[PDB]
RNA sequence: GGAUAGUGGCCUACCAUGGUUUCAACGGGUAACGGGGAAUAAGGGUUCGAUUCCGGAGAGGGAGCCUGAGAAACGGCUACCACAUCCAAGGAAGGCAGCAGGCGCGCAAAUUACCCAAUCCUAAUUCAGGGAGGUAGUGACAAUAAAUAACGAUACAGGGCCCAUUCGGGUCUUGUAAUUGGAAUGAGUACAAUGUAAAUACCUUAACGAGGAACAAUUGGAGGGCAAGUCUGGUGCCAGCAGCCGCGGUAAUUCCAGCUCCAAUAGCGUAUAUUAAAGUUGUUGCAGUUAAAAAGCUCGUAGUUGAACUUUGGGCCCGGUUGGCCG
RNA sequence: GGACUUUUACUUUGAAAAAAUUAGAGUGUUCAAAGCAGGCGUAUUGCUCGAAUAUAUUAGCAUGGAAUAAUAGAAUAGGACG
């Protein structure tokens, strides 16, 4: 039969053999060990806010040339210090620093995205004003 | 490798590129409408034929 | 501490995004009976989707059970009021097959502009909104009201408005108003 | 236009059994208005530091006008 | 025996040596209140439930207690611990995990408004009270219906079609049209009545309210997966794109735009999680010679599993429910 | 009422079973998501259909079955009936 007890008492140790094996799947694994909140960055929530400490000019993976920009950043909630990118064209410039800027995942979970080496978050927000809207014309970055 | 890098030429392209207005054009009808504009346009008079169809030909 | 107000989606979506084929299906389907959305197509193949299931398993229970008669004729019976199934087929193996276009064919969309009355789909859409027609005395302005064909034969202008005579209206009377205005004194 | 009513046997009967709120938009009863309901709220809390009739209390703090 | 409302190692005295465990005790973790249920649709499953109902627990943390039918109560008290307010420095006082509201925390969440009219609750009680509850405000949480246009005429153009020796446009509409035409309606605005506890909106409905300057739909995408350009301009392995494969080093089908086009559309993108796709957790239903994987070998307890055989065969009776040929 | 009875599993039917949710009948909320309404007249002094049904699985209870798979019996006869 090829392994498997196929008796009709055999329940308890077809569940045992199920739950041990489990283990042996990735994101089970991930859930029950808290990964997320243990490892991680983000407290395993969708978002993080911190604050820009220096700018960035990470230079892209082979085949790859070019200078990704990207801001080292210190969320708020954790101390934890976290290298995201800066989306689009120029968008480096709306930045600068100690300013307040929303990260996002990557969308690869975990797992740094392209050509940019270490990087697994992005910039959503800045100043609370959104890169998206400051980067056509639609919004204006604050005061202060 | 390399972290910093030069950060100077952010936004070059974008900055470059020769800046051309958006040319004031009829407006199309929202809704239903469009859809008809669609179905008639898709389908009952169609266009051309050539080789197969075509939806966005440029010289051709 | 109310109890739950219980809601319900009336739509579904389908799961392949991209589909020429089916896209241009559904465009003409749409470019037929008058219809803005593809949501209108979504809703009506959901609701066929779910008659299609509560069919399919009373078909699995064994013939002239108590559930299966009961329910079953009741499907049937609803079906045949609104006038989507054939008289000629009452038995619930052309539930099963149906099809979507028998339920389009039966919206008060439709049934205006099969009648005349319109001359257009799109002619029927823009008069029932317009607080237009009726089944009564009833004005009805939605376009999916499904004519329950016994109400068929009352379907006919309003009572009010023009069209069904009431009184021309602020569009009309408006040039009546600059008629004897820049004429007369 | 679909609605609902009732009809009394007398006036009094009327008076005595309906709505004072029905009473009120007829014309048969006046509104007699009062404090805020918050305000009233207020006026019993402040009722409540009191212990008796409190006249007597408005004397030993007319006292206090000396001292 | 004591204690309790009362059973009971609940407590005490005397006596004894028992009780649980691989059928997993004991211990540890839980970013754990349990349940009715929620999400995901071949089925078997997987994941979730702080949260409208039910049960439990708590009232800053512990303990203790008064009152009483009922509390180990916290919008009751007492003490300690931690907070923390007022003062004339002697002292006194507070407990929002009630309603609103503030700070902090963060990705993350509304008014210091109105009323007991309803739903019901309490009291000495038809009346009083009720931030229970209802009302409105804030509110793209999720859910439903579905406006942003409809109809002609005319100007060439066409495909039809009867004829074609050959001009062709003629009446059946396909519609692309940079002059036209009168029709229609609510979005809003607003007498009035309706609504309501009083208001607000809705449903009604006078007076107003549509021609492009509008009452002007968006959000992503257009190399592949994947529906839609090898158009023009710009840049030149830079700037940037790109879930993944891959684009960009001077004619870029991926960048920055203009034009045009696609998909969904009052909504559409992104991030995180989960489910389906996954027969990549496999009971249904996996794989293990060489791709990941049979312990060097045999014994062996727990566990799972385990050959065949013991009233079968024949006879009689009673009355049910479909379906036929007939009615 | 007395006197006694080898133990189980499986299956059947049924009782006991909150509502909301789910599936689902009826009913034209103008449609629909919903709601549990409503529908008829002499519309001047009332007539009237409703507010179904299904699921609710392990355990416990109750009942029918006796295949399948266990358990016990009589060999130092300390057996069985009277
Ligand atoms: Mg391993
Ligand atoms: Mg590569
Ligand atoms: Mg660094
Ligand atoms: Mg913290
Ligand atoms: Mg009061
Ligand atoms: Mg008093
Ligand atoms: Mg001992
Ligand atoms: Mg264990
Ligand atoms: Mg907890
Ligand atoms: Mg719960
Ligand atoms: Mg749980
Ligand atoms: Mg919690
Ligand atoms: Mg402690
Ligand atoms: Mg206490
Ligand atoms: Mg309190
Ligand atoms: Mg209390
Ligand atoms: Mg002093
Ligand atoms: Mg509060
Ligand atoms: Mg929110
Ligand atoms: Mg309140
Ligand atoms: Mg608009
Ligand atoms: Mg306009
Ligand atoms: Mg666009
Ligand atoms: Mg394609
Ligand atoms: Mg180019
Ligand atoms: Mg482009
Ligand atoms: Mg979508
Ligand atoms: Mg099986
Ligand atoms: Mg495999
Ligand atoms: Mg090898
Ligand atoms: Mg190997
Ligand atoms: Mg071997
Ligand atoms: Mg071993
Ligand atoms: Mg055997
Ligand atoms: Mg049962």
């Amino acid at each position: 039969g090829k392994g498997k007890p196929r008796g009709l008492n055999s329940a308890r140790k077809l569940r045992v053999h199920r739950r041990n094996n489990r283990w042996a799947e990735n994101n089970y694994k991930k859930r029950l060990l808290g990964t997320a909140f243990k490892s991680s960055p983000f407290g395993g929530s969708s978002h993080a806010k911190g604050i820009v400490l220096e700018k960035l000019g990470i230079e892209s993976k082979q085949p790859n040339s070019a200078i990704r920009k990207c801001v080292r950043v210190q969320l708020i909630k954790n101390g934890k210090k976290v290298t995201a990118f800066v989306p689009n064209d120029g968008c480096l410039n709306f930045v600068d620093e100690n300013d307040e800027v929303l990260l996002a995942g990557f969308g690869r979970k975990g797992k740094a995205k392209g050509d940019i080496p270490g990087v697994r978050f992005k910039v959503v927000k800045v100043s609370g004003v959104s890169l998206l809207a400051l980067w056509k014309e639609k919004k204006e970055k604050p005061r202060s | 490798a390399k972290v910093h890098g030069s950060l100077a030429r952010a936004g070059k392209v974008k900055s470059q590129t020769p800046k051309v207005e958006k040319t004031e054009k009829p407006k199309k009808p929202k809704g239903r409408a469009y859809k008809r504009l669609l179905y008639t346009r898709r389908f009952v008079n169609v266009t051309l034929v050539n080789g197969k169809r075509r939806m966005n030909p440029g010289p051709s | 501490p109310r109890a739950p107000r219980t809601y319900s989606k009336t739509y579904s979506t389908p799961k392949r995004p991209y589909e020429s084929s089916r896209l241009d299906a559904e465009l003409k389907l749409a470019g037929e009976f008058g219809l803005k959305n593809k949501k209108e197509i979504y809703r009506i193949s959901f609701q066929l989707s779910k008659i299609r299931r509560a069919a399919r398993d009373l078909l699995t229970r064994d013939e002239k059970d108590p559930k299966r008669l009961f329910e079953g004729n009741a499907l049937i019976r609803r079906l045949v009021r609104v006038g989507v199934l054939s008289e000629d087929k009452k038995k619930l193996d052309y539930v099963l097959a149906l099809k979507v276009e028998d339920f389009l064919e039966r919206r008060l969309q439709t049934q205006v502009y099969k009648l005349g009355l319109a001359k257009s789909v799109h002619h029927a859409r823009v008069l029932i909104t317009q607080r237009h027609i009726a089944v009564g005395k009833q004005i009805v302005n939605i376009p999916s009201f499904m004519v329950r064909l016994d109400s068929e034969k009352h379907i006919d202008f309003a009572p009010t408005s023009p069209f069904g005579g009431a009184r021309p209206g602020r569009v009309a009377r408006r040039n009546a108003a600059r008629k004897a205005e820049a004429s007369g004194e | 236009s679909v609605g609902f009513g009732l009809v009394y046997n007398s006036v009094a009967e009327a008076k005595k059994f309906e709505p004072t709120y029905r009473l009120v938009r007829y014309g048969l009863a006046e509104k007699v208005e009062k404090a805020s309901r918050q305000q009233r709220k207020q006026k019993k809390n402040r009722d409540k530091k009191i212990f008796g009739t409190g006249k007597r209390l408005a004397k030993k703090v007319a006292r206090r006008n000396a001292d």
